[PDB]
């Protein structure tokens, strides 16, 4: 518990740039069999000496789109909970967890990754309860999801993706039952 | 989310949980509705010490506030599970025989564990009641008394243990939701449903909400944006009586942007369908 | 690119930087608009408490913008009233028209100066 | 002339039936396809695989399609006496019922191991499998549990030995004997 | 069909360089959830003129 309090004090106070603990989030494009998918590297780093022993965990939660809609969709969010193993001073670990279009093109995009820590004493010994420290709220824009295949460095012959044709359930519905470019702009003072 | 006990698992691997929210109206025919959250996960990676304990952590985050101010974490009790516990039932829902659903946690464990798919139905030039026959005579449904908007098909064929719901708003149009144990059954079901309907009955899949509701959303978003821009111009127009403070222009453009992001959200929802 | 407009500002237009986005999909425009606007919100609220403010004309063009916004406002309100009554053609031309209003609104949205 | 040249193509690359016959079942959301061999094909000497290939006529689009291959040996009344090697593949259905229907083709591939020349790859196209939703809606290919206990098409048994997850345990009692097993199996587990 | 027969004949022939159609594979390492995974890229490259139109898989 002493270690936990020094750590919590380090984290919450000292409103500076370098925190003792950090969690940088990148984004990346990977191939899954043939598909493209979006990936989130979450990288937890420990710049301090505090080897965060047992009863620390790492709670990531990924909300796809935050708005109230009537019909209730199958995945508001997804959550992960890796146990952290003392983590050690100066160390860092990396966690790739994909976000990608899990449906046929089914991808609404303000998807947000958030990382949190959680400490429970009841784990080591009780006497219960616990404490949730919030670390990062990262967001993923659409400016991140662009990949520019043509201007890309390699200039290599990749097939064009041409995402799935309307829905494999759409196809089902057609068979079983048988333009200008849109633009937007802003101006702003130099 | 679900946290395993570290002292148990010396080896660190990941954990997953899909959050499905479930709104069910209770006797709408105020009148109590029921919102319940639910997570879902794989057993067999946890039972590798015959017994496991998991804490249950319920976060709440605000939308309105862009300051990340409010993280009301909660710790909602603690679950223990052992292989002796399973050996004697005690927690399982296993089909046939435990049919007469009279512990609504049984209904909800269904609605959560089952793949969900929503469909809007329209019969423009024909009133639409043949759904209630396809449901009540063909599929041989059982209505759950506590929640009379949900139908559990007992027909002992291949689609045994599939749940519908059916909101018949404006009896031309209706909306039907299919909870199933895989996607083969969901296709086996759609085929049988299309077979019964009229020739003109136009199905449609719904990703992200009902067309009427998303139009109301788009309408609301545009209305607020235009009202806010009229407010900008009225702020200028009273300043015409009083050359303008660029500070005011900036202050108002911020709120206009904050509403525009919502109109653009409603617009993408409308413009994908 | 840069796009200077003198009929908006009194003396200094600014040779203002415009940002355009073009695509086949309107939905991806909704998204990349959401994103750009969000980052311009960020920039404006980040630069405020440091930056100054330009003076405006007060006249002619904010009122023209009021009028061309008000026509769309009253039209969408009439469309809302029609969707409340639910007479006939429940919602087909309604969505296409709401998106026509959106397209009309979006193109010069929020010139921040 | 087109026919003539098909047959000419076929004969240009290249008699004894290396394969009996094809069968397929649907378990829940999986499709399992299996094929029963003959004496000539000796799995001691030849690793064999199988694949399923969709007709691109239907598939206007291209996903991959994946298949896992088991070999299943069962001895027939060891209590000469016939072994039975069959070779089987398992895949997802729901990716393939996009068009209410489909027609895969089954390809048994063979690679020898001793000869480092990579010499003898005797491909063989063993039948051709059609399914449709109209068929499953009338059962006819499904395997559905209980009451459908008395398994009298042996293919149905080879499907569960192909679709289901397999684990093999060695039991060693250093200090008793071991006759409890058949009792556990027959009384506690009530096995036929 | 003709194109097919020309491709067929080219592949069985020994060009002394296997270059009607080639396919390299190449092993890498990626990351999934927690564990490093080992992935094989299979690149299909067309060197010769012959177009594999519909019918090949």
């Amino acid at each position: 518990l002493n270690e936990a309090m020094n750590v919590s004090c380090a984290l919450l106070s000292s409103g500076t740039g370098p925190r003792p603990i950090s969690c940088t989030t990148s984004t990346t494009w990977s191939r899954l069999q043939t598909q493209d998918v979006l990936m989130a590297t979450c990288v937890l780093e420990n710049s301090s000496s505090f080897s965060l022993d047992q009863g620390w965990t790492l709670c990531i939660q990924v909300l796809t789109s935050s708005c109230a809609l009537d019909l209730d969709s199958a995945c508001s969010a997804i959550t992960y909970t890796i146990p952290v193993d003392q983590l050690g001073p100066g160390a860092r670990r990396e966690v790739t967890l994909p976000l990608g279009p899990g449906e046929n093109g089914g991808l609404d995009l303000p998807v947000t990754v958030s990382c949190t820590l959680f400490y429970s004493l009841r784990e080591v010994v009780g006497g219960q309860e616990g404490v949730c420290l919030p670390l990062s709220r990262h967001t993923v824009d659409m400016l991140q999801c662009l990949r520019f295949p043509g201007l890309a460095p390699p200039h290599t012959r990749a097939p064009s993706p041409l995402g799935p044709t309307r829905d494999p359930v759409a196809t089902f519905l057609e068979t079983c039952r048988e333009l200008p470019p849109s633009v937007a702009s802003i101006k702003v003072s130099a | 989310s679900l946290l395993m006990d570290q002292a148990h698992d010396s080896r660190f691997r990941l954990l997953k949980c899909q959050n499905r929210v479930i709104k069910l109206s209770t006797n709408p025919f105020k009148k109590e509705c029921v919102q319940i959250i639910t997570a879902v996960t794989s057993l067999s990676p946890l039972l590798t010490f015959s017994k496991f304990c998991c804490t249950v952590l319920l976060q709440i985050m605000e939308r309105e506030s862009g300051n990340c101010p409010k993280d009301r974490y909660v710790v909602c009790g603690r679950v223990f599970l052992s292989l002796e516990d399973l050996s004697t039932g005690k927690y399982l829902l296993t089909f046939p025989k435990k049919k007469p659903i009279e512990h609504m946690e049984d209904l909800f464990a269904l609605l959560a564990a089952f793949h969900k798919s929503c469909f809007q139905i329209t019969s423009p030039g024909y009133a639409l009641n043949s759904m209630k026959v396809w449901l009540l005579e063909h599929m041989k449904c059982e209505i759950i008394k506590e929640f009379p908007e949900v139908y559990f098909c007992e027909r002992p064929g291949s689609f045994y243990g599939t749940l519908f719901t059916w909101k018949q708003r404006t009896p031309f149009e209706g909306i039907l939701i299919i909870y199933s144990r895989n996607q083969t059954v969901m296709f086996q079901c759609l085929h049988n449903l299309i077979r019964i309907l009229p020739i003109n009955c136009f199905l449609k899949n719904l990703k992200s909400g009902s067309e009427n509701f998303l139009i109301d959303n788009m309408a609301f978003t545009l209305e607020k944006e235009l009202v806010t821009l009229s407010s900008l111009s009225s702020a200028i127009a009273k300043h015409e009586s009083n050359k303008v403070s660029g500070a005011l222009y900036r202050e108002i453009t911020l709120k206009v942007a904050e509403v525009q992001l919502k109109s653009d959200f409603a617009a993408q929802k409308l413009s994908n369908l | 690119r840069e796009v200077a407009m003198t009929d908006l500002c009194p003396a200094g237009p600014i040779q203002a930087v415009e940002i355009q986005v073009e695509s086949s999909s309107l939905a991806d425009i909704c998204r990349a608009h959401h994103a750009v606007v969000g980052r311009m919100q960020t920039m404006v609220t980040e630069q405020a408490t440091q930056g100054s403010s330009a003076p405006d004309l007060r006249v002619q063009y904010l009122r023209q913008i009021h009028a061309n916004h008000e026509t769309l406002l009253r039209e969408v309100q009439t469309l809302r009233d029609r969707l409340c009554t639910e007479d006939e053609a429940s919602s087909c031309a309604t969505a296409q028209r709401l998106l026509q209003v959106y397209r009309q609104l979006r193109h010069p949205s929020l010139i921040l100066l | 002339i087109i026919s003539k040249s098909y047959k000419a193509l076929i004969n240009l690359v290249q008699s004894e039936q290396l394969v009996e016959k094809i069968w397929y079942r649907v378990i829940d959301d999986s499709l399992v396809v299996g094929v029963k061999t003959t004496s000539s094909l000796k799995l001691s000497l030849n690793d064999v695989t199988l694949s399923l290939l969709m007709d691109q006529a239907h598939d206007s689009r291209f996903r991959l399609l994946k298949c896992q291959n088991r070999v299943i040996k069962l001895s027939t009344n060891p209590f000469k006496k016939e072994c039975v090697q069959i070779i089987t593949a398992v895949t997802s259905l729901s990716p393939l019922l996009t068009f209410s229907k489909f027609c895969c083709t089954v390809l048994l591939q063979i690679m020898e191991r001793e000869s480092g020349n990579c010499p003898k790859d005797r491909y063989v196209v063993c039948g051709r499998v059609f399914l449709s939703l109209e068929d499953l809606s009338t059962g006819k290919y499904l395997l559905t549990f209980p009451k459908k206990k008395p398994i009298e098409h042996m293919e149905d048994l080879f499907a569960l030995l192909a679709a289901f997850h397999k684990s093999c345990f060695q039991i060693t009692s250093p200090g008793y004997a071991l006759n409890s097993m058949k009792v556990w199996l027959l009384e506690h587990m009530k096995c036929e």
